[PDB]
């Protein structure tokens, strides 16, 4: 069977109600073999609801499930930062062959209180340069909503050699942390002086720089 | 899901 | 009750994947065990399961290459998948999936990487604050873990006795190498008076690096 989950992503404010729909292409077993799982990065999925509407042990009552046959809905009434996660429906069908099928997932981003990032920059360790390349690290801490990172070298914006990595949302306050790396050859690094990381959130930019040497 | 149901 | 997947790791294309799921605290003979995989950043994909009868059933995409077997005496369920390609890179979970029944238990997952690229140990560099800097009520230090393959690495601070105020960022893959960073934030009066060291381990290469963070 096919399991079509909609929407595939949604951003919601704390206290809002979230509605996720799951449509099976054929009926699940006994019309109610349908469960909902919540997954946070790096963890196995956690069952929230099974048999359409039965809450798993310890699951908060703001989670409710409904539906039958081929159409099902997960509702989160009063969403919290702890609910930022990807949600999957999971159905069972016995014919023509026994199989389990997951929906494609719904990524739920929870909007908490807006907070501007603080920014730190880390010059390369002295032993990097002998390897022929250097990595400079910029960190944007405890922020929401999302930011963009710009690198500037001697006042000129960089476009190559940049990788970014963003943490999951904090389960208490919805905030992110971000690491940005700029990678240059040792020759490039030793040929420029000012290294700048600029973190932009909407129409605010926070900048931290250092000078080589 | 036990893989033995009478379908 | 719990289930645990055996070690995955790095496999070459055309290799055969063999994973074991070991069951504890419940009866394998009356519980169906599934294998589910999740490619990096993607969704859950059911591979198949061994029924309570001991016979197995598979997703249509998996049937030709996959074998799921159980050994009730050893409390194990084995997943064999032949003819691996990069498309099979994923975290593999075993689970007793409770969709319409009360019992549900999932393993922690194990990472399977299928690639022709070679195992590479990481280079570990300290991330200390800017030279001379004395700006702030707190100080953040870091550990840069550059150029390893495959995932994962483990990273601790002061052998685990520094666990508060730590952010370890997800690794980024580029050109068959991973880079990760971790930071730790302490008060201005803590460091450099107190010793702070990052401990990196890369199981795939049986390497470890300890790097004490020193002022520049």
């Amino acid at each position: 069977i096919d399991m079509t989950q909609t929407p595939s992503s949604k951003s919601v404010a704390v206290g809002d109600t979230v509605t996720i729909n799951c449509q099976a292409s054929e009926t699940v077993y006994k019309n109610n073999y349908l469960a909902w799982y919540q997954q946070k990065p790096g963890q196995p999925p956690k069952r929230l609801i099974y048999s359409v509407s039965t809450l798993d042990s310890g699951v908060p009552s703001r989670f409710s499930g409904s539906g039958s046959g081929t159409q099902f809905t997960l509702t989160i009434s009063g969403v919290q930062c702890d609910d930022a996660a990807t949600y999957y429906c999971a159905g069972y069908r016995t014919t023509p062959i026994y199989h389990i099928r997951f929906g494609g997932g719904t990524e739920v981003v929870v909007e908490g209180d807006p907070v501007a990032p603080t920014v730190l920059i880390f010059p390369p360790a002295a032993d990097q340069v002998a390897t022929g390349t250097v990595t400079i690290v910029c960190v944007a801490n405890k922020y929401f909503p999302d930011v963009t990172v710009t690198w500037e070298v001697d006042g000129t914006t960089q476009t190559t050699g940049i990788e970014n990595s963003k943490t999951p949302q904090n389960s208490a306050d919805c905030t992110y942390n971000l690491s940005s790396t700029l990678t240059l050859t040792s020759t490039q690094y030793n040929s420029h002086k000012e290294y700048t990381c600029k973190v932009t959130q909407g129409t605010t930019s926070v900048v931290q720089s250092f000078n080589r040497g | 899901q036990d893989g033995n149901e009478e379908m | 009750q719990s289930v645990e997947e055996s070690e995955g790791g790095l496999f070459k294309p055309t290799d055969t994947l063999t994973l074991t799921c070991t069951v504890s605290g419940f009866s394998l003979s009356s519980n169906a065990i599934s294998w589910v995989r999740q490619a990096p950043g993607k969704g859950l994909e059911w591979i198949g399961f061994v029924a309570v009868t001991g016979y197995s059933y598979y997703a249509s995409w998996a049937k030709s290459r996959s074998t799921i077997t159980r050994n009730t005496g050893l409390n194990t369920v084995t997943l064999k998948m032949t003819s691996l390609t990069a498309a099979d890179t994923a975290t593999y979970f075993c689970a007793r999936i409770g969709i319409g029944i009360d019992f549900n238990i999932w393993g922690p997952g194990t990472l399977v990487t299928v690639s022709s690229a070679k195992t590479t140990a990481p280079s570990v560099y300290p991330l200390a604050p800017v030279c001379g800097d004395t700006t702030g009520s707190s100080v953040t230090l870091g550990c840069l873990v550059k150029g390893y393959f495959p995932e994962p690495v483990t990273l601790t601070w002061n052998s685990g006795s520094l666990s508060s105020g730590v952010h370890t960022f997800p690794a980024v893959l580029q050109s068959d190498l991973y880079t990760l960073s971790s930071s730790v934030t302490v008060t201005s009066s803590t460091w450099p008076s107190q010793s702070i060291t990052c401990n990196v381990a890369h199981p795939a290469s049986s390497t470890k690096v300890d790097k004490k963070i020193e002022p520049r």
